[PDB]
RNA sequence: CAUGGAGCCAAUGAACCCGGGAUUUCCGAAUGGGACCUCUCCGUAGUGAUCAUUCAUGAUCGGGAACGCUCCGAAUUGAAACAUCUCAGUAGGAGCGGGAAAAGAAAUCAAUUGAGAUGCCGUAAGUAACGGCGAGUGAAACCGGCACAGUUCAAACCGAA
């Protein structure tokens, strides 16, 4: 058995579900937090200054 | 010396170790340690200090006692590569004073008010207790009060978190003028935090 | 011209407004029912105009404080 | 027989009816300038980002 | 968007644009409980949490391109190595917040006698100052301008006025 195509047929399950707040498939099913908008962790939307570049 | 009784309270609290305030301190810290982090009280422990700081005997003003740990900003040793000057953190106490910490916690617990001032009320080995004055900017009495109606302006919401209180302005190096404030006034952020 | 103008709806009464809404809903049910077979309506603008008429009657009813 | 709730089946229903060609009269009206849309797909390909 | 067939709307003045309303499913600050379920359970019909109060009612919660304020805070790199230094209070982070915010009316700056809140711009000036006195970092005052604004508490005395 290998790490390539042999063990990639075990991908019959999910770790991210479609989040309510943003409709993106980023809601982790174990931590209960969307990794795109942060629903289930915070009221505000997660946005960081490293998501774009320094404006200079 | 026809002095008001507020003067006598201030005299009693000038040197509290050698007055009757020491006995009250030993009797009061037992009750104060049992209380919560942010405890509301009927009357200020030092009424003259509160009145000179801005307390009035009217509705829409709240006085709260806050317990803050003693010592500086306890910090974590970095787990990644540092240049040996940014590696040590035991002897580093931050730029946030304990009075500002207590004021910000009082502002946190009481979201619909504003922090007006605060003052030292007592301390022991592990704690410093500060009494923080808060104002209700949506009570009608404070709206009518012309000496407190400045707090209804939009620029006054969030005073203790934007460093506008008296401990905040002291912490931003604005207690004085002239020499030494070349990098503090009008703001620490204006000079790239070089002052302070 | 139109199915029924909103001025005529203001002219009507509460019971007549309810009767007109019942008849309009029944005719819209019939028109959408014939299209379940896929056959195009003989009056293709009729369905949209009846829905707009139902909207206008509901607007007049809500203005007059009926529900 | 994956066991969907109501919203999952509704999303799969919308995905199913999105996967249809453009009508003929749209192509005729547009002078054949609108001949496809990005939502065409086949079930035996990239899976839906639905559930 | 996008002048195809058949209809519809419009001289009871539509379409379209401005202003004012109505409707505005579910989630979402999401807020009756619950989410791998954008739906589901209880219906006793929903003000969830933290707060102010006369417990009538009211505040905060999220978003906003950057800017503003507060606090926390690297390394690459430069020194032709490298550790103080620099990179740099930068990058990044947490809190708060408005159309601006911060600042703000001397326990000031001067010099032998003066000026008279603050902010920002020019200059002082790569000067003073700091520095393996290496590399580099680095002001303010005076002065010339934009704009001009001064006041309120605590207290003394009175005592619910
Ligand atoms: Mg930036
Ligand atoms: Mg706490
Ligand atoms: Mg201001
Ligand atoms: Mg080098
Ligand atoms: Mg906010
Ligand atoms: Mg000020
Ligand atoms: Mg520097
Ligand atoms: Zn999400």
């Amino acid at each position: 058995m290998s790490k390539g195509t042999s063990s990639m047929g075990k991908r019959q399950k999910r770790t991210h579900a479609k989040c309510r707040r943003c409709g993106s498939v980023s809601f982790n099913v174990h931590t209960k937090q969307c990794t795109s908008c942060g629903f289930g962790k915070t009221s505000r939307m997660r946005t960081y200054k490293w998501q774009a570049k320094c404006k200079y | 010396m026809v002095k008001s009784f507020y003067g006598y309270v201030r005299d009693a609290w000038k040197n509290p170790d050698e007055t009757y305030v020491n006995e009250l301190r030993w009797e009061r810290l037992q009750v104060w340690r049992k209380q919560g982090s942010v405890t509301r009280i009927e009357r200020p422990t030092r009424i003259d200090r509160a009145r000179s700081l801005g307390y009035k005997a009217k509705q829409g003003i709240v006085v709260v006692r806050v317990n803050v740990r003693r010592g500086g900003l306890g910090h974590v040793r970095p787990n990644r590569g540092r240049r040996t000057q940014k590696m040590g953190k035991n002897k580093v106490s931050g730029g946030m004073s304990i009075q500002r910490i207590a004021e910000v916690r009082a502002d946190r617990r009481y979201p619909n008010l504003e922090v007006l001032n605060s003052y030292w009320v007592g301390e022991d080995g592990k704690h410093k207790w500060f009494e923080v004055i808060l104002v209700d900017p949506h009570h009608p009495v404070i709206k009518s009060d012309k000496n407190l109606n400045w707090v209804c302006d939009p620029s006054s919401r969030g005073r203790a978190t934007r460093g506008k209180t008296s401990a905040g302005r002291k912490g931003r190096g604005m207690a004085t003028r002239g020499k030494g404030t070349e990098k503090t006034r009008p703001s620490i952020r204006a000079y790239k935090s070089r002052g302070k | 011209m139109a199915i029924l103008r909103t001025s005529e709806i203001r002219t009507m009464t509460i019971e007549e407004r309810a009767d007109e809404l019942e008849n309009l809903n029944n005719e819209l049910v019939r028109e959408r029912a014939l299209t379940s077979a896929g056959g195009a309506p003989e009056n293709p603008g009729r369905i949209g105009e009846i829905r707009r008429t139902i909207a206008r009657i509901k607007t007049i009813q809500h203005e007059l404080n009926e529900i | 027989m994956s066991h969907n709730m109501k919203g999952q089946k509704k999303r799969l229903a919308k995905a199913h009816k999105q996967n249809t060609r453009v009508p003929v009269w749209v192509i005729v009206k547009t002078n054949r300038k609108v001949v496809s849309h990005p939502r065409r797909r086949h079930w035996r390909r990239r899976s839906l980002d639905v559930k």
